[PDB]
Formats: C-alpha cells, sequence, structure tokens
RNA sequence: GCUCGCCGGAAGACCAAGGGUUCCUGUCCAACGUUAAUCGGGGCAGGGUGAGUCGACCCCUAAGGCGAGGCCGAAAGGCG
C-alpha cells in the first residue's frame, strides 16, 4: 500500500533538493533516514522532515509495520516562484527570483 | 563573453552528472552505547570508542 | 497591608493559569 | 415620547435636558470603565436628547 | 405584502427534504427561510471555551430559498399559492384554490 | 552626492501650498483640473 | 461657565501603570477628554462633576497610531491627555 | 530537581481542588475582571476532579517524563476515565502552559514575571 | 559573563532642519533583514510625549510679497 507525505512551496530550489532526494531513492526508510542525517545541506533536514512524516502516516493511517518500508518514488517538483528586486550599480534593477519546491515522498511496504 | 546561442536542456544535463553528492556508506556503530556515528567522530550522547568523555 | 500582600503572592502563581483556561 | 416632552413647558425641557447629560455622562463613564452590560442604554439617551433639544428649537422658533 | 411569514406551516417543494412539512423559525433578507425539521446540516464546530462551547459536529437548519417552500394548505392537505384582498379595511392573505382567508 | 531634492515645509508649502494656488487665475485652473480629474488630494498639505 | 459644556468634555478615565503611578503616589488623575477642551474647562468640570479640589491640570495631544487591516492603511484617531492634580485632602472616587 | 513536571502539577492540581477560590479568586482578581466576562470563570470542581481523574490514569513515567506521550497512550488515558481524548489533549495543552508559565516563573523574578503578565486585546475594541 | 580589538575634534553627547511612532514592553518568525535568526528600525497587541519662565504662537520690522482707493493696460492683467 502505497502512502503520500508532501512539503509544498518549501524554500529552497527545485535543484538543491533534488541532490538529496536522490540519494534516499530506494533504500528502507531506516537506512534512508540514517543517509539523511549525516547528510551536510538544507535540503538534507527539510526531506529528513517529510520523510519521518511519511512514515507516521504509513503506521497510523494504513497499520504499516516501519521494518517493511521502503521509499519508491520521491520526487520534486518546481514550486511558485516570487519575485523581488535587487538594485543593481549605474540604477538598473533586477527582478530577483526566490524559488521554492514541492518535495513528494511516497513509501511502501511492497 | 555571453554565450551566443541557447545551450539546450541535453547540455544542461551533462554538465551536472558529476554534481551527484556521495551517501556516506559505513555507519560506525559504538561499542558501550551502541548508537550509530560517523567513524571518528563522537555519538550524540559524547560516547567515544566506548567511553563516555563528554558529560552531555 | 503586608499580610494580604504575602497571602496572595504566595497562591498568585497558581491563579492565572486556571483562570486562563477559563477564560 | 415626543407627544410627552411636546406639552411641558421650556424651564422643565432645560431641567430634562441636564438631567440627561447627568445620566449620559454617567453612562460613558460607566461604559469606560468596562462596568457597562447594558450598551443599547447610550443609544436611548443619546438619542433622547436629540429629541428635547428639536423642541425647544420651535418653541423658539415660532 | 410578504407571503410566508413566521410561524405559517409550510410543505417543501424541491430540494432533499421535498414533501416535508415544519413550521418556520424566522425569515432572512435575501429571500430565504428556517424550517423546522428542515434541511439538517451537520456542521463542524471548534470548540470554544469563552461560550464553553463544546466542539463536535452539531446538526443545524440551514436557510432555503423561499421560493422552494409552499404555504401549507390544512383543509386540502396540499401546497398551496398565497394572495391578498381587503378585508375590513386590512390587508389580509388567502389561498387561492378554496379562497378561504388565513 | 548632493542630489536634487533637499526638502523643505516652509518653502514647500509656499511654493505649491493651497492658498499659493488660489492666490492666481493658473492656480484655481489647476485646482480645478485636479477636481475634475478627482484626485484625492489636490496640493500639498500636511 | 455653562454646565451644559462641562458635561461633554470629560470622555474616560485613562488606565495604565502610569496612570495608577501617579494616582498613588502623587495624589493624580488621569483623563481622556474632548480634543477641544482647555485646561480651565477641565478644572472646571473636575472641580464640578466629582467635586473634588483641583490644584493645576497639565495636559498632552496623544497622535493616535498608524494601523493595518487587511493591508488597508489606517489612522487612529487623536486625543487629548489630562493630567489632574488633586489638593491633597481628597481621596479617590471610582464610579 | 530536574525541572516542572506533572508530578508538580498534580500536586498542585489537587491543592487546588482541594483550595478552589473560584469565587474567592475573582474577588482576588481585579483588572481582569474588568476586561474579561465576569461570568466567564469555569466552575471549579467538575473540570478539576476530571483533570485529577485523567491524571491517576497515567503511568508514573508518563508523568515525570511528560514528552514521551503519544496518541496510544491518548487512547489508554481517555478509554480509562471513559471521556473523550480531546480532552486528554485539552490537558496536556492546559499543562503544557502551567510547565511554561512556571519555567517562567523560575527563570526570571516573581516580580519582573508577575508584572510581565498581559492581557491580550487584538485590538481596542472590546471582544473583537 | 570573561578576555581580545576599533572610534574617540568621533564611529561620543545635544539641537535645528527632514522624517512621523521608527520610542519602551510583551509576543510571533511566513514575507521582509543579501546566510541562520530564538534577534530587529519586520509582523500583532498594549503603553509612552505633563511647561507662566524651553520653542512655536504672540509684539516689531528686513529683503521680498499681497495691496483699498489710485495710475496703466484689447480681455486676462501689470505697477504701486
Amino acid at each position: 500500500m502505497e502512502t503520500i507525505a508532501k512539503h509544498r512551496h518549501a524554500r529552497s530550489s527545485a535543484q538543491k533538493v533534488r541532490l538529496v532526494a536522490d540519494l534516499i531513492r530506494g533504500k528502507k526508510v531506516s537506512q534512508a533516514l540514517d543517509i539523511l542525517t549525516y547528510t551536510n545541506k538544507k535540503a538534507a533536514v527539510l526531506v529528513k522532515k517529510v520523510l519521518e512524516s511519511a512514515i507516521a502516516n504509513a503506521e497510523h493511517n494504513d497499520g504499516a509495520d516501519i521494518d517493511d518500508l521502503k521509499v519508491t518514488k520521491i520526487f520534486v517538483d518546481e514550486g511558485p516562484s516570487m519575485k523581488r528586486i535587487m538594485p543593481r550599480a549605474k540604477g538598473r534593477a533586477d527582478r530577483i527570483l526566490k524559488r521554492t519546491s514541492h518535495i513528494t515522498v511516497v513509501v511502501s511496504d511492497r | 563573453a555571453v554565450q551566443q546561442n541557447k545551450p539546450t536542456r541535453s547540455k544542461r544535463g551533462m554538465r551536472r552528472s558529476h554534481d551527484a553528492l556521495t551517501a556516506v556508506t559505513s555507519l560506525s556503530v559504538d561499542k558501550t552505547s551502541g548508537e550509530k556515528h560517523l567513524r571518528h567522530h563522537i555519538t550524540a550522547d559524547g560516547y567515544y570508542r566506548g567511553r563516555k568523555v563528554i558529560a552531555k | 497591608k503586608q499580610s494580604t500582600l504575602a497571602l496572595l503572592l504566595l497562591l498568585l502563581l497558581l491563579t492565572p493559569v486556571a483562570a486562563a483556561a477559563a477564560a | 415620547k415626543a407627544k410627552e416632552l411636546r406639552e411641558k413647558s421650556v424651564e422643565e425641557l432645560n431641567t430634562e435636558l441636564l438631567n440627561l447629560l447627568r445620566e449620559q455622562f454617567n453612562l460613558r463613564m460607566q461604559a469606560a470603565s468596562g462596568q457597562l452590560q447594558q450598551s443599547h442604554l447610550l443609544k436611548q439617551v443619546r438619542r433622547d436628547v436629540a429629541r428635547v433639544k428639536t423642541l425647544l428649537n420651535e418653541k423658539a422658533g415660532a | 405584502a410578504a407571503k410566508i411569514r413566521r410561524d405559517d406551516e409550510v410543505i417543501v417543494l424541491t430540494g432533499k427534504d421535498k414533501g416535508k412539512r415544519g413550521k418556520v423559525k424566522n425569515v432572512l433578507s435575501s429571500g430565504k427561510v428556517i424550517v423546522e425539521g428542515i434541511n439538517l446540516v451537520k456542521k463542524h464546530q471548534k470548540p470554544v471555551p469563552a461560550l464553553n462551547q463544546p466542539g463536535g459536529i452539531v446538526e443545524k437548519e440551514a436557510a432555503i430559498q423561499v421560493s422552494n417552500v409552499a404555504i401549507f394548505n390544512a383543509a386540502t392537505g396540499k401546497a398551496d399559492r398565497v394572495g391578498f384582498r381587503f378585508e375590513d379595511g386590512k390587508k389580509v392573505r388567502f389561498f387561492k384554490s378554496n379562497s378561504e382567508t388565513i | 552626492m548632493k542630489r536634487t531634492f533637499q526638502p523643505s515645509v516652509l518653502k514647500r508649502n509656499r511654493s505649491h501650498g493651497f492658498r499659493a494656488r488660489m492666490a492666481t487665475k493658473n492656480g484655481r485652473q489647476v485646482l480645478a483640473r485636479r477636481r475634475a480629474k478627482g484626485r484625492a488630494r489636490l496640493t500639498v498639505s500636511k | 461657565i455653562r454646565e451644559e459644556r462641562l458635561l461633554k468634555v470629560l470622555r474616560a478615565p485613562h488606565v495604565s501603570e502610569k496612570a495608577s503611578t501617579a494616582m498613588e503616589k502623587s495624589n493624580t488623575i488621569v483623563l481622556k477628554v474632548a480634543k477641544d477642551a482647555t485646561k480651565a474647562e477641565i478644572k472646571a468640570a473636575v472641580q464640578k462633576l466629582f467635586e473634588v479640589e483641583v490644584e493645576v491640570v497639565n495636559t498632552l495631544v496623544v497622535k493616535g497610531k498608524v494601523k493595518r487591516h487587511g493591508q488597508r492603511i489606517g489612522r487612529r484617531s487623536d486625543w487629548k491627555k489630562a493630567y489632574v492634580t488633586l489638593k491633597e485632602g481628597q481621596n479617590l472616587d471610582f464610579v | 530537581g530536574d525541572g516542572f513536571d506533572l508530578n508538580d502539577f498534580l500536586e498542585q492540581l489537587r491543592q487546588m481542588k482541594n483550595m478552589g477560590g473560584x469565587x474567592x479568586x475573582x474577588x482576588x482578581x481585579x483588572x481582569x475582571x474588568x476586561x474579561x466576562x465576569x461570568x466567564x470563570x469555569x466552575x471549579d470542581d467538575k473540570v478539576l476532579v476530571r483533570m485529577e481523574a485523567i491524571i491517576n490514569s497515567m503511568t508514573m513515567k508518563e508523568r515525570a517524563k511528560p514528552e514521551i506521550i503519544k496518541g496510544s497512550r491518548k487512547r489508554r488515558i481517555a478509554a480509562g476515565c471513559g471521556m473523550q481524548v480531546q480532552d486528554v489533549n485539552r490537558l496536556l495543552k492546559q499543562f503544557d502552559d502551567m510547565q511554561r508559565m512556571m519555567k517562567k516563573m523560575k527563570k526570571g523574578g516573581x516580580x519582573x514575571x508577575x508584572x510581565x503578565x498581559x492581557x491580550x486585546x487584538x485590538x481596542x475594541x472590546x471582544x473583537x
């Protein structure tokens, strides 16, 4: 049985988060949790959160035993990106993109 | 200097082919407490190689 | 003066938490 | 009201007006101390005042 | 000139309550009425400690469009439509079918 | 460096203030045009 | 002065720590009064309505803050505060 | 000596329900009664009996160490006292508030902390 | 809290101008702050500016302005 946990509109680019997301794909969630613990990145703690949430979901709602879970599908999509302005020299200005992303983790006993 | 033609997503993929992180393989398991941790680094409880060398 | 002061002061910390739960 | 007030002389009306302002004062005093339950009272008096005044005028006017 | 009023017994023409009868609590300006035992909704209420309001799912009565309710003729047992005449000098309501006053 | 706007209140109001406009034909035409476009404030006043 | 004006002066007691402080220590009360009233009229109005002896009335004007409600920028109204010094033989009533 | 826990909370609660001053504490409090409603004070007996009884459904470990309490334990508690889990969550919330407050009493002064108590008003309009 | 380092005819203290609540407290961390932020000149709520003698007002005029009558000018207006 598949279970979802998502975090939407996280500050980090899709790109940066992808790096970490692609570390844990396929492992059983224990081993993966540790992979994430000792990865030094910001994305790492974001995705750690989402993964843990996902475990809680599985167990509490669908009655899955934690030992069996693997990470079957984990993908980071683009989020709504916000414009800002940084002033630059000689008067020109710069529309800045503060990017966000959708971290979506899905776990399964199979 | 600035590029002449918009480089395709292909090239953009290639350049990033090297940018993948390396997952740390080993999690050393300390003898006394048993918690996992890095090689050569102390645990979350301040255990190292069986001592508790930090009280904390 | 000091009587009522000290008296109320002793139990002063217990009251407003329950009062906030009442409010 | 306003039939009731209409049959009173100008003097008794001045006197009533002052009573009313005392009552009104007293009221918004209570209301600014947080001591008021019935708010509907303010409007009651605040409007009655006007009633009285509007009479005084026409008794002087004609 | 208002046809449906407080405390009239009505019958419901339209909706999930079609055919049911009941008593009007009150009317609203938008042309909506609220009828006894009619159009119950299950509403979720966040518990409020100031009003000592517990939480939970409260069944409440939701406003129904007044076009959808008909004034219930007790004589004929049928829904009716209403009209106005002048009896005494007073404006009064009556049923269209048996033309009897209310 | 020293830029173009060095603010002063008394200056501002003697130059563009309400009364200053009303003084003249032209000014009252300004205030006419503004009232016709329906501005929030006509002149610069506090 | 006329009494009719008087009863229109004094809006409300001002409640705060500063207020309480002066009321206890220096024997002084703090009032929100109509924006246009003056030291004369406040002296008169307290002396009249609370029937107690006023020494002197000091005043100030508070500019209301600027607020936002749902992005909209509003301006809280101004008002006038009065520190009212009572001649010492008086002891406070709150009605 | 670790800090404030459900043991001291229990002691303060039984001392509360024994000494409960709701009618008297309404009189003891002055500035809070001018703003908040006068009848808004809840009855001590029912609430504190509920709290005492629900606490009585807890093991000694869940008391001294309140952060280990989870959903299943809340189920055990609610089923034991014969009430709803939301009430357990409610009392855990109140205990969280009490713990935070007493922690603030322990960190600072009782006079700085008693004078730091503020009455929250979301605007100068009453009840809005 | 402790050492280290920089300004000191200022990188200190007080005003006028200009701004207009940025002041102080509590509370919060989305956005804002070129990073985190538990912090802020950010958000929300409250408080805060007390004068016969300090300023403005007021009395008096400078340059300059407006200007009853008046002179002038197709009209508006210009000068006094």
